[PDB]
């Protein structure tokens, strides 16, 4: 059970490689995507990023899917991090919903050049 | 195109072709012929020579060292490598324990009449020895000036990475090369598993048996020639492979490859060897040769290398039908 | 991309030198100003200062300008740190505003020795 | 004012002037003259002598060692330095790989008939070798007692800092000095890039060619004198520089400097050398000399040093018109 060390702006994190391989389409779960961040001198992946957020990102893998934003981290900074680590649109949607955001629709005109014109001013 | 290349990402520069001594030196060929192969190789720019404590019970090292001493070549112009694992009948004379690495390397150095080798290799993985012990022993022989670098042979990428992490953990020296079997009929490890290691931790590949002991040369299209390796006393296992149902299938595929060779204007051995060098991850190919003609022909593989276009490579893949899935 | 290690009272932070060079007039962004804090034995800059605040200070460089005070850090301690790291008057103003502080004016007398005297008691 | 100074911030104390052996020893001058220069230098307090595996194909080291052995000077009263990089025609005989650092230093030590040098230098950066490998090799030769310290030559400040951080990362030994070219017509590196390193990590500068191979001496005001370095077989490149349009411009600027020299009561070579020592970041200047007269004159640069006031320095800057922007 090979271990992996992820250094977030100096804050050291460790996990098992099988914990990350659980989600292959994310940055950390894909060897090819994280390769870019590997430091062979120290045997760690280094990210020059936001520190308070990573805890939750790593717990998402350990928990098997739980993505909770830390109370001390702004929603805009966290969401940028969820996007950076490429957790995917599903996790993101689950996150926004639980965060209190659910919207989706918009029925445009049939593209009648007429209907869509009348509907817009009414 | 570049005759010389870095061994992995280390600073050690080796010719893309090296000369090995398994079966031949101190065994199948005369010392006179061995001196002749080595001279020819050295005069042609080849600076890499590989041997092992196990070849001919140590005589391969004795013959290699005799030649280097007799020719007077400058030690700094050579890259000598040797492998440790099977060094005797006693229980403590085999494996990668600290005792056997130090004692085995020291005895090879004595047989080679050299103060040190450039690269010492673990001839194979050792389940019975903690990685830490092995990595500390290899690091020890390097600090004692008995070797310049160390590498692995027949280890899985998982084991190679374990040596590397153990090295970082204890501030030791990581391996810089893996000596893997590689030819048209054995592609998995070198094409699928080793590249990640090359790019991630700098470990390069130094492949062996590029002609699968002669099988890929085409010399076995009509049976076992006299004086061929397959006919030597002690190599029945090779004879069994050639004549087997699988052996027959290989020989039939080789006839298909011959047409590729003619299109590229080269011989099958040249094509087979150049094919091993088409990808960056391979630092050097260790050749085997029982006479001077073979060596002079095989060295010509370097002229073929520039012609291996994606088109030609795809064709060889179609014929071999064994391209491993990434 | 040379890395830099900043040790805040034992808490270790790491970033890229180009992340700090982004703001040349600050303490960390100016070689001459941070030189004083460099420990050549450990290859790190050491600051015997407040720990909970530095996160946000470093994120300001990584984010390209975002200076958010951590929820757990008092406004008076944080502002002293913004001042210490010399983030500049612009960042400070942006900070106070977002923190809910905007004041500025004061029209004194014309300096009439008369007008200014009457205006003061009225 | 202080004849001796620390090499960077290390504890090694060197005279502010040293004697080099490029072009001269084992080459342009006789061994008798070399013995004469060294004796004169040593009797005048100079304790620093610099050489390299590449000078005269190793003969400069042989001549330097012959003199030290013949004079019987106490080894502890000397600071011998040598440089490694180009040590032969073979592929593995050049660069900063572990193989070449160990083998190159060992062969120089043999030619010098010394157990060790005080400072071993990487004669130039090596793009083909990982910093870690180089720093571990240098640290190795120091732990083996083959060198007391190590330094860099012609490396950028970025590379010097990389060696230092790699050293801290693996608990190895950082370099303590950079050997940089420095004279009135080559000021960038020493005045703009190296000072930060001096104050930040203690690396000092040991500059070479303070007379730009003789160009700054004034001896070329009316053409190429006979027996001058510019006239030697193999130094056409230097001849080309002197006679070039840029060369002419330099010589014209030198005529302007002569007036400064007379105001300070010294010769141009003395002024040029003292100028190199005006700032703390420079630990020592390595002089070159093809005869005893030159050396006796150049050593007089030490009397000029106290007179280089800000006023005089500003003047020289005006004349040279090449003060680098900080
Ligand atoms: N790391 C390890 O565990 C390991 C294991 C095995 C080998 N190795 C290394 O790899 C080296 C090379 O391996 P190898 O000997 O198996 O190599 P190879 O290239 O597969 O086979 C060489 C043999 O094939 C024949 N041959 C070569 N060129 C020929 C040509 N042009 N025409 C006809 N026949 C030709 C010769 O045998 P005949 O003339 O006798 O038929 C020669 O001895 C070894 O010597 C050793 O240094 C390492
Ligand atoms: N780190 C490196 O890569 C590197 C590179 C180059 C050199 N170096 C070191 O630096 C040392 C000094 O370099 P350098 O020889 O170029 O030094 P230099 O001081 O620039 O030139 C010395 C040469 O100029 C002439 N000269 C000296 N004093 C003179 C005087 N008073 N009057 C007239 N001519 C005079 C002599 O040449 P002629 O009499 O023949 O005209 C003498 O050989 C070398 O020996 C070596 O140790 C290091």
């Amino acid at each position: 059970s090979e271990r992996v060390v992820i250094n977030i702006s100096g804050l050291r994190f460790e996990t098992q490689l099988k914990t990350l391989a659980q989600f292959p389409e994310t940055l950390l779960g894909d060897p090819k995507k994280r390769m870019r961040y590997f430091d062979p001198l120290r045997n760690e992946y280094f990210f020059d990023r936001n520190r308070p957020s990573f805890d939750a990102i790593l717990y998402y893998y350990q928990s098997g899917g739980r993505l909770r934003r830390p109370v001390n981290v702004p929603l805009d900074i966290f969401s940028e991090e969820i996007r950076f680590y490429e957790l995917g649109e599903e996790a993101m949607e689950m996150f926004r919903e639980d965060e209190g955001y659910i919207k989706e629709e918009e029925r445009p005109l049939p593209e009648n050049e007429f209907q869509r014109q009348v509907w817009l001013l009414f | 195109l570049q005759f010389y290349r870095n061994l992995g990402k280390s600073g050690l520069r080796v010719s893309c072709l090296g000369l090995g001594t398994w079966v031949t030196f101190g065994g199948q060929i005369t010392d006179e012929m061995a001196e002749h192969l080595m001279t020819l190789a050295y005069d042609n720019g080849i600076n890499l020579f590989d041997t092992a404590e196990v070849y001919a019970a140590g005589k391969a090292e004795v013959v290699l060292g005799n030649i280097i001493k007799k020719k007077g070549w400058r030690r700094s112009s050579l890259v000598i490598t040797t492998k440790i694992f099977w060094g005797g009948k006693a229980e403590t004379e085999r494996g990668l324990s600290r005792k056997h690495i130090i004692e085995g390397l020291k005895a090879s150095l004595e047989r080679l009449q050299l103060e040190y080798v450039d690269v010492v290799f673990a001839n194979r993985p050792d389940p019975n020895t903690p990685m830490e012990e092995t990595v500390r022993a290899m690091t020890h022989v390097i600090n004692q000036g008995m070797a310049m670098y160390w590498g692995t042979s027949r280890w899985s990428s998982m084991e190679i990475m374990e040596a590397y992490s153990v090295a970082r953990q204890f501030n030791l020296i990581p391996p810089i090369c893996e000596q893997a079997e590689y030819h048209m009929f054995q592609r998995e490890k070198v094409e699928v598993q080793l590249p990640e290691l090359f790019h991630k931790i700098g470990v390069g590949a130094m492949t062996w048996s590029p002609l699968a002991c002669g099988i890929v040369s085409g010399k076995y299209d009509s049976g076992i020639p006299p004086y061929s390796r397959a006919s030597l006393k002690g190599y029945q296992w090779l004879k069994d492979k050639i004549l087997s149902e699988e052996g027959r299938r290989q020989q039939a595929k080789l006839k298909e490859l011959q047409a590729i060779a003619e299109r590229l204007g080269c011989t099958l051995p040249q094509l087979a060897i150049a094919w091993c060098l088409r990808n960056e991850g391979v630092s050097s190919v260790l050749l085997g040769a029982s006479n001077a003609e073979q060596l002079m022909e095989n060295i010509g593989a370097i002229q073929v290398l520039p012609k291996l276009s994606s088109s030609i490579v795809h064709e060889i893949d179609s014929i071999l039908g064994n391209k491993p899935y990434s």
